[PDB]
């Protein structure tokens, strides 16, 4: 019953996040736009503000092991955990398709970087 | 704290040999083993270690690949005297003579040995160097749940079916979010301008070469910058930008970074080395090393939240698995006490 209150304030921090991914837009190689990705990444990653949810989801644990209740608001609490998993779901999810995509997205960069440092070192010697 | 402790360390490797390495390595791993056991409270001088290892370490096949080519005339050599020392119609008196003579032979030929081990570690370094985890998830944690949800009970403050809808879609919106790569680009570069410089006779249309020599190194700075592009003072060396850099611990980006580690080893090369397109380049690429450089500290921080999120929604979907109530507490000794005599 108080962790009605807890697990519905961290139910109200997560999907605003969705409600602010879908407040910015999507990018598809044209022009301008790896000093544009560069930019959308790190406020995509600002956007998750993950070190609050996993810090306000885990202190929603910690009294889970440190208190117990017996069979009151302990009985239909897997009514409400069952209420705000359709989403985490959803959310870890999210969390890895920009996680995995960004991680490449290091990759190739560094790698050009790679060449074009090896390409101009021997333009040096030219 | 950090700029002087790497340049003490980084005696400590390049003043060393071949043979007097590996332990280097194996010693200091043992320092950085140790300073996260007082814990990540101190995360700013164990970073330190992770990164000079991952830079070190690069080096260090192609240290054991100098051993290894360079021991096959030694132990030719020392079988060739064990098979000379092999005896037939035994023959005792001549045995003796047989021993002492051969330890002088030996003497010369672990000396070689010497000759390698204490070759300068420095020259490899000098030399520099020329040339995925796969995480997914659809995550099943699956009934316990349906309308049974519905049994509240303290709130005022929810629909959950479109919302499930809604949040999946987003997520098929978002995952259809793409950039272009890079490495493409660099490639042809590589491609075009390995042509130049492997399509010359060098014989007295050296001119011509001469013209797309001109005409490529123009191109490749103008599409530079056509898409994007003061650090100076702060990115001039590697131990400047060394002991300040975000380091990759978890293993999901420690396989995806020696491609950054790599700049490293030449980028002094490149400053020593230094029309005015060389000039634009070198300072060009600088900005690129920023850009490549400031994103580590923001995507290790959220790499750092991803595993403990991966973790609990582990134990909650753990949680939904409940057959009692709530009895952990109680438990949280005994747990301890049967594990103690595990």
């Amino acid at each position: 019953e108080d962790v009605e209150q807890a697990f519905r304030r961290t139910f109200t921090s997560i999907i605003l996040s969705f409600q602010k991914v879908i407040g910015d837009g999507i990018e598809s190689t044209d022009d301008n736009w790896l000093s544009a990705s560069f930019k959308k990444v790190m406020v995509n990653v600002k956007l998750l503000r993950s070190s609050v949810v996993s810090k306000n989801i885990e202190t929603a644990l910690s009294l889970l092991k440190d208190f117990d209740f017996t069979t009151t608001e302990s009985i239909y609490v897997k009514s409400v955990i069952s209420f705000t998993l359709p989403v985490i779901t959803r959310y870890y999810n999210a969390m890895t398709v920009v996680l995995e995509r960004s991680r490449i997205y290091y990759t190739n960069t560094s790698r050009g970087m790679y060449i074009l440092s090896t390409i101009l070192h021997s333009l040096a010697k030219n | 704290n950090a700029t002087l402790l790497v340049s003490s360390l980084n005696l400590f490797f390049s003043k060393s040999t071949l043979g007097e390495f590996n332990a280097r390595l194996d010693l200091v791993k043992a320092f950085y083993k140790h300073i996260q056991l007082i814990g990540l409270r101190s995360s700013k001088i164990a970073g330190l270690l992770h990164n000079t290892i991952k830079f070190y370490y690069q080096f260090k096949p192609l240290i054991d690949e100098r051993i290894t080519n360079g021991k096959k005339s030694l132990e030719k050599e020392i079988d060739d005297i064990i098979l000379l020392a092999s005896w037939k119609d035994v023959n005792v008196d001549a045995l003796k003579q047989s021993s002492r003579k051969s330890h002088n032979n030996l003497y010369k030929i672990v000396r070689k040995y010497r000759d390698l081990l204490n070759g300068d570690a420095k020259t490899i370094i000098e030399a520099g160097l020329l040339y995925y985890e796969d995480p997914n998830l659809e995550a099943s944690k699956n009934l316990v749940k349906e309308i049974s949800t519905w049994s509240m009970r303290a709130a005022p403050l929810r629909n959950i079916d479109t919302v499930a809808s809604n949040m999946d879609s987003y997520l098929e919106k978002i995952s259809s979010q793409e950039f272009p790569n890079f490495a493409d680009l660099a490639s042809d570069f590589y491609a075009e301008a390995e042509r130049l410089r492997k399509e010359t006779p060098n014989v007295y249309r050296l001119a011509y070469l001469k013209t797309q020599k001109s005409k490529l190194l123009g191109d490749a700075l103008k599409e530079l910058r056509r898409i994007g592009l003061d650090i100076q003072k702060v990115q001039s060396s590697t131990t400047t930008i060394l002991a300040n850099i975000a380091p990759f611990n978890n293993e999901y980006l420690n396989s995806s970074d020696a491609f950054f580690f790599k700049i490293l080893d030449l980028l002094p090369k490149l400053r020593s080395a230094a029309v005015a397109a060389i000039e634009r380049g070198m300072a060009l690429a600088q900005s690129l090393m920023f850009s490549l450089i400031t994103v580590r500290h923001p995507l290790s921080e959220f790499t750092n939240d991803y595993c403990k999120i991966n973790g609990m929604m582990l134990d909650l979907e753990h949680f939904t698995c409940l057959k009692g109530d709530i009895v952990h507490s109680s438990l949280k000794a005994n747990v301890d006490n049967v594990r103690l005599f595990e």
